[PDB]
């Protein structure tokens, strides 16, 4: 299950802003790691 | 379910499909086949006194 938000702001703020459930995908795996994915673009230089 | 079926003005979100009152009961439904929200009210009852 996949929730999510996005939220205009001006650590982290304050006050109450409820992730929407965005997406429940059937998979049936066993997940106990995870790891972020960045993009990085090539120098050309 | 038995009940009467009329348009609704409860802005329901897209992953949201029924609707509950405080009793947790089906109070609105939202079809599969055309996707609009229909109220659910129970019919009309009371008791007969004589
Ligand atoms: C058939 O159902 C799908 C989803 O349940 C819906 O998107 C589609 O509009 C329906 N077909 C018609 C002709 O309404």
């Amino acid at each position: 299950k996949i929730y999510s938000k996005h939220t205009p702001i001006n650590d982290l703020p304050q006050g109450f802003s409820a992730l929407e459930p965005l997406v429940d995908l059937p998979i049936g795996i066993n997940i106990t790691r995870f790891q972020t994915l960045l993009a990085l673009h090539r120098s050309y230089l | 379910g038995t009940g009467v079926l009329t348009e609704s003005n409860k802005k329901f979100l897209p992953f949201q499909q029924f609707g509950r009152d405080i009793a947790d009961t089906t109070d609105a439904v939202r079809d599969p086949q055309t996707l609009e929200i229909l109220d659910i009210t129970p019919c009309s009852f009371g008791g007969v006194s004589v």
